């Protein structure tokens, strides 16, 4: 049931200063830009991930897991829990971002087995 | 004691270019590596500020008026200075705001005066200044869609990284 990213900040991986994401395979995580902080994602948080292109720029789109993507019933012993559904990046790097979007569906599936 | 306290390789709002970061008892100055503009804030408009880690450590200034300052870049042994600084001059406690690092993505999601913060059991996970939203949408039951402009109103740090934020949806139960 529980699981964990990160315990402390010297765990986070040393690419995280570009503010760039990163995936921490690891670790069971992706890191996410936002702010000027990288915020860590756990895997078992994560639906799926894709990759899109409008003109120059392609487009990752993340989804998470919440209810509705209702009743009944979460784990999450929080009832009135708000979530993160989705974030959406853009790049012009469009192979950067087909290489993303696979590492983190094949890490889904090893957290669906 | 000093009458100036500076620090230097300083990043202000998610600068590409560091600088120099000067306190003094009337306010606080940042002047670029060559090019760009200083920034200056009067003491006038210091209402809080918080220490953490981010992409070295980072002060971030809460105004009286609705905004924040983020100045990253700091050594960890800048602290004890910083925290008189705030003290002695702008009448302030520079508070240590740890963040959530377990990676979850539930919790709540709370309007502040200057932020969108989204916090895991009590403690911020990430926060999203007011001044870099372009739109608020409802998006559905019960989805909430947030929208930057990195590329009218311009969303600066949302297009400071090479992977630029887009959008971020939340689901928040009883608003539909």
């Amino acid at each position: 049931k529980r699981f964990e990213s990160y315990k402390r900040d010297n765990q986070l991986p040393p690419k995280v200063r570009d503010m760039g994401i990163v995936i921490d395979q690891k670790n069971n995580t992706i890191v996410l830009p936002i702010m000027g902080r990288p915020v860590p994602f756990h895997i078992n948080t994560i639906k799926n991930a894709s990759k899109s292109d409008e003109g120059e720029w392609s487009f990752l789109r993340i989804n998470f897991l919440s209810p509705g993507q209702r009743k009944d019933d979460q784990p999450f012993e929080d009832a009135s829990a708000h979530f993160v559904r989705s974030l959406t990046f853009r790049s012009t790097d469009g192979d950067r971002y087909a290489e993303i979007a696979n590492q983190i569906s094949n890490l889904k599936r090893e957290a669906v087995k | 004691m000093a009458a100036i306290e500076s620090f230097d390789h300083i990043y202000l709002d998610l600068s590409k270019e560091p600088g120099k970061c000067r306190f003094a008892e009337n306010g606080l100055g940042w002047k670029p590596v060559g090019g760009g503009e200083t920034f200056t804030l009067d003491v006038s408009n210091i209402g809080g500020a918080q220490w953490s880690r981010a992409a070295g450590y980072e002060v971030k200034i809460l105004q009286r008026t609705s905004g924040v300052i983020q100045l990253d870049g700091f050594q960890q042994e800048d602290y004890e200075r910083l925290a008189k600084i705030f003290k002695n001059w702008y009448s302030t406690n520079l508070e240590n705001k740890e963040h959530s690092l377990r990676g979850w993505n539930w919790g709540k999601a709370e309007f502040g005066k200057a932020e969108l913060t989204f916090n895991v059991q009590n403690r911020p996970a990430f926060e999203i200044p007011y001044s870099e939203i372009a739109n608020t949408n409802l998006a559905g039951r019960n989805e909430i869609a947030v929208e930057f402009a990195p590329g009218q109103v311009k969303s600066k740090k949302a297009s400071a990284s090479r992977d630029q934020l887009v959008e971020i949806r939340f689901y928040i139960p009883g608003t539909t």
